[PDB]
Protein backbone atom coordinates (compact mmCIF):
# COMPACT_ATOMS: atom_id res chain seq x y z
CA UNK A 1 0.00 0.00 0.00
CA UNK A 2 2.82 2.24 1.27
CA UNK A 3 5.67 1.08 -0.71
CA UNK A 4 7.72 -1.92 -2.02
CA UNK A 5 11.43 -2.08 -1.81
CA UNK A 6 13.39 -4.85 -3.45
CA UNK A 7 16.69 -5.28 -3.28
CA UNK A 8 19.27 -6.72 -5.84
CA UNK A 9 22.19 -8.06 -4.75
CA UNK A 10 25.27 -9.49 -6.49
CA UNK A 11 26.79 -12.88 -5.80
CA UNK A 12 29.55 -12.65 -8.65
CA UNK A 13 32.82 -14.66 -7.53
CA UNK A 14 34.49 -11.33 -7.96
CA UNK A 15 32.87 -10.30 -4.61
CA UNK A 16 34.93 -11.74 -1.45
CA UNK A 17 33.02 -13.64 1.46
CA UNK A 18 34.34 -10.92 3.67
CA UNK A 19 32.75 -8.35 1.86
CA UNK A 20 29.65 -9.89 0.97
CA UNK A 21 29.13 -9.69 4.66
CA UNK A 22 29.68 -5.87 4.36
CA UNK A 23 26.97 -5.95 1.49
CA UNK A 24 24.93 -8.10 3.81
CA UNK A 25 25.16 -5.39 6.81
CA UNK A 26 24.00 -2.49 4.55
CA UNK A 27 21.11 -4.07 3.63
CA UNK A 28 19.70 -5.35 6.64
CA UNK A 29 20.51 -1.86 8.42
CA UNK A 30 19.20 -0.28 5.41
CA UNK A 31 15.75 -2.10 5.75
CA UNK A 32 15.52 -0.89 9.38
CA UNK A 33 15.91 2.86 8.93
CA UNK A 34 13.05 1.80 6.44
CA UNK A 35 11.03 -0.76 7.97
CA UNK A 36 7.51 1.33 8.07
CA UNK A 37 4.35 -0.16 8.66
CA UNK A 38 3.03 -0.39 5.60
CA UNK A 39 6.84 -1.51 3.95
CA UNK A 40 7.20 -4.44 2.79
CA UNK A 41 11.09 -5.88 1.17
CA UNK A 42 12.23 -8.17 -0.99
CA UNK A 43 15.50 -9.66 -1.83
CA UNK A 44 16.86 -11.55 -4.72
CA UNK A 45 20.80 -12.03 -5.42
CA UNK A 46 22.15 -13.38 -8.81
CA UNK A 47 25.15 -13.53 -10.45
CA UNK A 48 24.72 -16.51 -13.82
CA UNK A 49 21.52 -17.64 -11.89
CA UNK A 50 18.86 -15.76 -10.14
CA UNK A 51 17.98 -17.02 -6.32
CA UNK A 52 15.04 -15.13 -4.39
CA UNK A 53 15.83 -15.29 -0.58
CA UNK A 54 12.16 -13.63 0.51
CA UNK A 55 9.56 -12.22 -0.96
CA UNK A 56 7.11 -9.40 0.23
CA UNK A 57 4.14 -11.82 1.35
CA UNK A 58 6.93 -13.64 3.50
CA UNK A 59 8.19 -10.47 5.00
CA UNK A 60 5.14 -9.72 6.16
CA UNK A 61 5.14 -12.44 8.25
CA UNK A 62 8.26 -11.61 9.13
CA UNK A 63 9.49 -7.87 9.25
CA UNK A 64 12.77 -9.25 10.74
CA UNK A 65 15.32 -8.39 8.19
CA UNK A 66 18.70 -9.63 10.25
CA UNK A 67 17.26 -13.06 10.19
CA UNK A 68 16.63 -13.35 6.96
CA UNK A 69 19.43 -11.52 5.57
CA UNK A 70 21.79 -13.82 8.25
CA UNK A 71 21.25 -17.12 6.07
CA UNK A 72 22.79 -15.42 2.55
CA UNK A 73 24.87 -17.24 0.99
CA UNK A 74 27.30 -16.10 -2.04
CA UNK A 75 25.96 -17.83 -5.54
CA UNK A 76 29.30 -17.25 -7.39
CA UNK A 77 29.71 -16.78 -10.88
CA UNK A 78 29.40 -13.97 -13.28
CA UNK A 79 26.90 -11.05 -13.60
CA UNK A 80 23.64 -10.72 -14.37
CA UNK A 81 22.20 -7.65 -13.73
CA UNK A 82 19.95 -7.30 -16.53
CA UNK A 83 18.42 -10.71 -17.01
CA UNK A 84 18.18 -10.05 -12.99
CA UNK A 85 16.25 -7.19 -12.58
CA UNK A 86 13.38 -8.35 -15.40
CA UNK A 87 12.94 -11.20 -12.94
CA UNK A 88 11.92 -8.74 -10.41
CA UNK A 89 9.55 -6.37 -12.24
CA UNK A 90 7.51 -9.63 -13.26
CA UNK A 91 8.42 -12.29 -10.25
CA UNK A 92 9.61 -10.22 -7.26
CA UNK A 93 7.35 -7.11 -8.22
CA UNK A 94 4.28 -9.84 -8.81
CA UNK A 95 1.30 -9.47 -6.88
CA UNK A 96 1.23 -13.40 -5.78
CA UNK A 97 4.72 -12.67 -4.10
CA UNK A 98 2.48 -10.40 -2.14
CA UNK A 99 3.81 -7.69 -4.00
CA UNK A 100 0.83 -4.44 -3.39
CA UNK A 101 -0.83 -2.98 -6.61
CA UNK A 102 -1.10 1.21 -6.60
CA UNK A 103 1.88 0.87 -3.67
CA UNK A 104 5.24 3.03 -4.62
CA UNK A 105 7.74 0.31 -5.81
CA UNK A 106 11.79 1.11 -5.53
CA UNK A 107 14.51 -1.06 -6.63
CA UNK A 108 17.73 -1.12 -5.28
CA UNK A 109 20.85 -2.93 -7.10
CA UNK A 110 24.32 -3.14 -5.61
CA UNK A 111 26.92 -4.75 -8.10
CA UNK A 112 30.96 -4.41 -8.52
CA UNK A 113 31.03 -4.94 -11.88
CA UNK A 114 30.26 -4.51 -15.07
CA UNK A 115 27.23 -6.98 -16.52
CA UNK A 116 29.25 -9.66 -18.35
CA UNK A 117 27.98 -12.78 -19.71
CA UNK A 118 23.88 -11.32 -19.78
CA UNK A 119 22.58 -12.71 -22.95
CA UNK A 120 19.98 -9.76 -22.37
CA UNK A 121 20.64 -5.72 -22.45
CA UNK A 122 19.51 -3.32 -20.51
CA UNK A 123 17.01 -1.85 -23.66
CA UNK A 124 15.00 -5.64 -23.23
CA UNK A 125 14.71 -4.92 -19.86
CA UNK A 126 14.79 -0.86 -18.42
CA UNK A 127 12.14 0.29 -20.33
CA UNK A 128 9.66 -2.65 -18.83
CA UNK A 129 10.90 -1.36 -15.22
CA UNK A 130 10.21 2.17 -16.68
CA UNK A 131 6.22 1.44 -17.80
CA UNK A 132 5.24 -0.37 -14.48
CA UNK A 133 6.58 3.15 -12.70
CA UNK A 134 9.60 1.52 -11.00
CA UNK A 135 11.89 3.89 -9.80
CA UNK A 136 15.41 2.09 -8.76
CA UNK A 137 18.64 3.51 -7.51
CA UNK A 138 21.75 1.91 -8.43
CA UNK A 139 24.99 1.59 -6.26
CA UNK A 140 28.60 0.99 -7.92
CA UNK A 141 31.11 -0.40 -5.66
CA UNK A 142 34.49 -1.27 -7.48
CA UNK A 143 37.22 -0.38 -9.98
CA UNK A 144 34.79 -1.53 -12.44
CA UNK A 145 32.68 2.26 -12.15
CA UNK A 146 35.80 4.29 -11.97
CA UNK A 147 35.78 5.08 -15.54
CA UNK A 148 33.10 7.24 -17.16
CA UNK A 149 32.12 4.91 -19.66
CA UNK A 150 31.47 2.07 -16.86
CA UNK A 151 29.25 4.79 -15.25
CA UNK A 152 26.94 5.54 -18.35
CA UNK A 153 25.36 1.51 -17.65
CA UNK A 154 24.62 3.29 -14.66
CA UNK A 155 22.94 5.72 -15.16
CA UNK A 156 21.06 3.21 -17.55
CA UNK A 157 19.88 0.60 -14.74
CA UNK A 158 18.92 3.77 -12.47
CA UNK A 159 16.34 6.40 -13.10
CA UNK A 160 16.71 9.99 -13.90
CA UNK A 161 18.50 12.21 -13.13
CA UNK A 162 22.11 9.99 -12.53
CA UNK A 163 22.78 12.70 -10.02
CA UNK A 164 20.02 11.80 -7.89
CA UNK A 165 19.95 7.75 -8.09
CA UNK A 166 22.87 6.64 -8.94
CA UNK A 167 25.60 6.56 -5.58
CA UNK A 168 29.39 5.39 -5.93
CA UNK A 169 31.37 3.90 -3.31
CA UNK A 170 34.99 2.58 -3.45
CA UNK A 171 34.89 -0.13 -0.75
CA UNK A 172 31.86 -2.26 0.85
CA UNK A 173 32.84 -0.79 4.26
CA UNK A 174 32.07 3.13 3.24
CA UNK A 175 28.64 1.68 2.55
CA UNK A 176 27.83 3.10 5.75
CA UNK A 177 28.33 6.54 4.44
CA UNK A 178 25.68 6.87 2.07
CA UNK A 179 22.71 5.10 3.94
CA UNK A 180 21.81 8.45 4.88
CA UNK A 181 21.51 10.10 1.60
CA UNK A 182 19.81 7.13 0.52
CA UNK A 183 17.46 6.63 3.41
CA UNK A 184 16.39 10.65 2.79
CA UNK A 185 16.36 10.23 -0.91
CA UNK A 186 13.96 7.51 -0.44
CA UNK A 187 12.02 8.96 1.64
CA UNK A 188 11.60 12.05 -0.58
CA UNK A 189 9.15 11.49 -2.99
CA UNK A 190 8.62 15.00 -4.11
CA UNK A 191 10.95 17.84 -4.40
CA UNK A 192 10.65 19.83 -1.28
CA UNK A 193 11.34 23.34 -0.21
CA UNK A 194 13.81 25.04 1.91
CA UNK B 1 -4.64 61.72 -19.83
CA UNK B 2 -3.60 60.38 -16.04
CA UNK B 3 -0.04 61.08 -15.55
CA UNK B 4 3.16 60.53 -17.29
CA UNK B 5 4.41 57.28 -15.42
CA UNK B 6 8.38 56.32 -16.26
CA UNK B 7 10.15 54.13 -14.14
CA UNK B 8 9.38 55.14 -10.78
CA UNK B 9 10.81 51.99 -9.16
CA UNK B 10 11.67 48.38 -10.13
CA UNK B 11 9.37 45.54 -8.64
CA UNK B 12 10.73 43.44 -5.88
CA UNK B 13 9.46 39.85 -5.31
CA UNK B 14 11.85 36.80 -6.82
CA UNK B 15 15.10 37.46 -9.13
CA UNK B 16 12.77 35.76 -11.60
CA UNK B 17 10.09 33.36 -12.08
CA UNK B 18 10.76 29.57 -12.01
CA UNK B 19 11.32 27.44 -15.01
CA UNK B 20 8.90 24.98 -16.83
CA UNK B 21 10.49 22.36 -17.85
CA UNK B 22 8.35 19.47 -20.05
CA UNK B 23 7.38 16.27 -19.22
CA UNK B 24 10.46 13.91 -21.53
CA UNK B 25 9.72 10.51 -20.74
CA UNK B 26 12.14 7.62 -20.17
CA UNK B 27 10.66 5.49 -22.22
CA UNK B 28 8.60 5.78 -25.33
CA UNK B 29 6.52 2.25 -25.39
CA UNK B 30 5.21 3.88 -21.71
CA UNK B 31 7.49 4.91 -18.53
CA UNK B 32 8.58 7.65 -16.31
CA UNK B 33 8.99 11.33 -16.76
CA UNK B 34 11.46 13.51 -15.12
CA UNK B 35 11.10 17.64 -15.00
CA UNK B 36 13.50 20.39 -13.88
CA UNK B 37 13.60 23.93 -12.62
CA UNK B 38 16.42 26.26 -11.51
CA UNK B 39 15.89 29.97 -9.77
CA UNK B 40 18.72 32.45 -9.86
CA UNK B 41 19.69 35.78 -8.85
CA UNK B 42 22.04 38.63 -7.23
CA UNK B 43 20.77 37.83 -3.75
CA UNK B 44 18.68 34.53 -5.08
CA UNK B 45 20.45 31.35 -4.31
CA UNK B 46 20.72 28.24 -6.89
CA UNK B 47 17.00 26.54 -6.40
CA UNK B 48 16.98 23.23 -8.00
CA UNK B 49 13.86 21.46 -8.45
CA UNK B 50 13.47 18.23 -9.96
CA UNK B 51 9.81 16.69 -10.34
CA UNK B 52 8.72 13.81 -11.76
CA UNK B 53 6.05 13.12 -14.82
CA UNK B 54 4.03 10.03 -15.99
CA UNK B 55 2.93 9.19 -19.07
CA UNK B 56 -0.72 8.35 -19.97
CA UNK B 57 -0.36 5.31 -22.48
CA UNK B 58 -3.39 6.58 -24.64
Amino acid sequence: EDSDIAFLIDGSGSIIPHDFRRMKEFVSTVMEQLKKSKTLFSLMQYSEEFRIHFTFKEFQNNPNPRSLVKPITQLLGRTHTATGIRKVVRELFNITNGARKNAFKILVVITDGEKFGDPLGYEDVIPEADREGVIRYVIGVGDAFRSEKSRQELNTIASKPPRDHVFQVNNFEALKTIQNQLREKIFAIEGTQT
Amino acid sequence: GKKEKPEKKVKKSDCGEWQWSVCVPTSGDCGLGTREGTRTGAECKQTMKTQRCKIPCN
